[PDB]
RNA sequence: UUGGAAAAGAUUAGCAUGGCCCCUGCGCAAGGAUGAC
RNA sequence: AGCUUUGCGCAGUGGCAGUAUCGUAGCCAAUGAGGUCUAUCCGAGGCGCGAUUUGCUAAUUGAAAACUUCCCAAUA
């Protein structure tokens, strides 16, 4: 769910 | 005078469907089927020679209480561009007006 | 076998308060339709 | 927390004896006069009394 | 974090703003990446259960569906756009053009009185709602 | 009778309805008092 | 046989209407919520939510404030 997104997110910053 | 209810005497319940878009509901005012006859023998009133509608449109359902009914469940609901409300017609010509005279003053 | 109990004060308001709204609402329905004329509010 | 929906008032139809006892106890009429006006030719208070 | 739910899919965007009428649908332009958008979907957070009875609030990814930003050409780092009933309502910011809000808006209050007075003008029809608020300047001293 | 051009319904106020408190006529429960050569 | 008690529901009348009327859906509550009298006495409400709903008429503003065509010209 936002946890997939969530790290995506971080992983890029 | 203006010979435009002689084909909607029915005896049927008679609403008032204006306030509208002067493009929404053009022609599908009566598509819906709330009711069995929906908006029988009713159309939507314009100004001639104009292409523009002058808001009230004829709303005449057959039957008085899915009429009421339907009024009631679907009054201002979302109607093309312009979400319209319906409510009790007039229907007062002068045969009226010289009943009320006579009522009114004596 | 069939008996009855008592009931309760503020269930009474309520019922009453309830009973009456309904009596107007069906009044209304039945005379507002478009079936028979209602008289002149009194 | 919810917050109200955008709606407000349909019409207006019922007034005295039935809104009017609202509108004259809890919004009760002020005086509406000796309160609004301004006088713009004369000054009645002081230059910085505000 | 995001609790919002981003539209992937371009399409599914565009369903998404056909799916909901009766009330107001923003999208979120902004990358995920940048901390304007880190800040403005801190701010949709904010007002993420209170608009919620009167608003659906998306989030965005341009690189995800860039259909969206060359067609809209929404360049901004992170734009906040509008859509009511398959029709763009405008807010009168009077930043030369009404298409976005294209700030970081910091001010909770701000952003639900500007949802809320888009939500009376798309009720009302206006296409282009008059913002309550002087964005046209800076707002600070 | 004949003849040529053709606010997406709002503001403001009263009246009754409506809400309750009282009575009345109606309908009737369980009872309460009485007349019965 | 006539009347009547708790009175009920209907219909009419009188009055009240922000403190009030009610739901009260959150909670306690006939298995007692509450106390300066009465304390070995009294015994059913209180805390918070939200409104006072149904229609008609006049007016009021506006160019138009709405119910099935219209401004025009010698006559009939």
């Amino acid at each position: 769910d936002i946890e997939s997104s969530l790290k995506q997110l971080a992983e890029r910053r | 005078e203006d010979p435009s209810l002689l084909e909607w005497d029915a005896d049927d319940f008679r609403i008032f469907c204006g306030d509208l878009g002067n493009e929404v509901n053009d022609d599908i005012l009566a598509r819906a089927f709330s009711r069995f006859p929906s908006f029988l023998k009713a159309k939507v009133i314009r100004d001639k020679r104009t292409g523009k509608t002058k808001g009230y449109g004829f709303v005449s359902f057959k039957d008085p209480s899915d009429y009421v009914r339907a009024m009631r469940e679907m009054n201002g609901k979302y109607v093309g561009s312009r979400p319209i409300k319906l409510r009790k017609s007039m229907w007062k010509d002068r045969n009226l007006d010289v009943v009320r005279k006579k009522q009114k003053e004596k | 076998v069939t008996l009855g109990v008592y009931l309760t004060k503020k269930e009474q308001k309520k019922l009453r308060r309830q009973t009456r709204r309904e009596a107007q609402k069906e009044l209304q329905e039945k005379v507002r339709l478009g079936l028979m004329p209602p008289p002149e509010p009194k | 927390k919810p917050l109200p929906a955008p709606l407000d008032g349909q019409r207006k139809k019922r007034g005295g004896r039935r809104y009017r006892k609202m509108k004259e106890r809890l919004g009760l009429t002020e005086i509406r006069k000796q309160a609004n006006r301004m006088s713009f030719g004369e000054i009645e208070e002081d230059a910085y009394q505000e | 974090s995001y609790m919002l739910p981003h539209l992937h899919n371009g399409w599914q965007v565009d369903q998404a703003i056909l799916s909901e009428e009766d009330r107001v649908v923003v999208i979120r332009f902004g990358h995920d990446w940048d901390p304007t958008c880190m800040k403005m979907d801190e701010v949709l957070y904010s007002i993420a259960e209170k608009v919620k009875n009167f608003a659906v609030i998306y989030l965005v990814d341009i690189t995800e569906v860039p259909d969206f930003n060359k067609m809209y050409e929404l360049y901004d780092p992170c734009t906040v756009m509008f859509f009511f009933r398959n029709k763009h309502i405008m807010i009168d910011l009077g930043t030369g053009n009404n298409n976005k809000i294209n700030w970081a808006m910091e001010d909770k209050q701000e952003m639900v009185d500007i949802i809320e007075t888009v939500y009376r003008g798309a009720r009302k029809g206006r296409g282009l709602v008059v913002s309550p608020k002087d964005y046209s300047t800076k707002y600070r001293y």
